[PDB]
């Protein structure tokens, strides 16, 4: 019906800020603290008693 | 201050023969604490999975 150059070569913006803080995360590995573990032992035993009553 | 004789020594235990062993277990302290620091912690986190 009609021809043929409606389409053009427009180019979008070059905004590439999608990597804002992906790498910025602190590099601290999974260092399992001991104090947390005894604390949760205590808390879990408390809630087990709670289950009991 | 020294003329005291209250203390009375014990018996005269008889035991006999088999003597001490040789130097065998001197280098086995590689993982003494680590296992205690690790085996204890390996499942020590098994409690926040409770509250």
């Amino acid at each position: 019906m009609s021809k043929a150059a409606k389409a053009k070569k427009n180019v979008p913006v070059v905004s590439k800020l999608e990597a804002d803080a992906r790498k910025a995360a602190e590099g601290v590995n999974d260092n399992e603290s001991e104090e947390f573990k005894k604390a949760m032992r205590k808390e879990a035993r408390a809630l087990v008693e709670q289950f009991n009553e | 201050m020294a003329l005291l004789g209250k203390t009375l020594k014990g018996r005269s235990t008889r035991p006999g023969g088999i003597p001490q062993k040789r130097n065998i277990k001197w280098r086995q302290l590689a993982k003494n604490q680590e296992e205690f620091d690790q085996l204890k912690q390996l499942a020590k986190m098994k409690r926040e999975g409770l509250k």
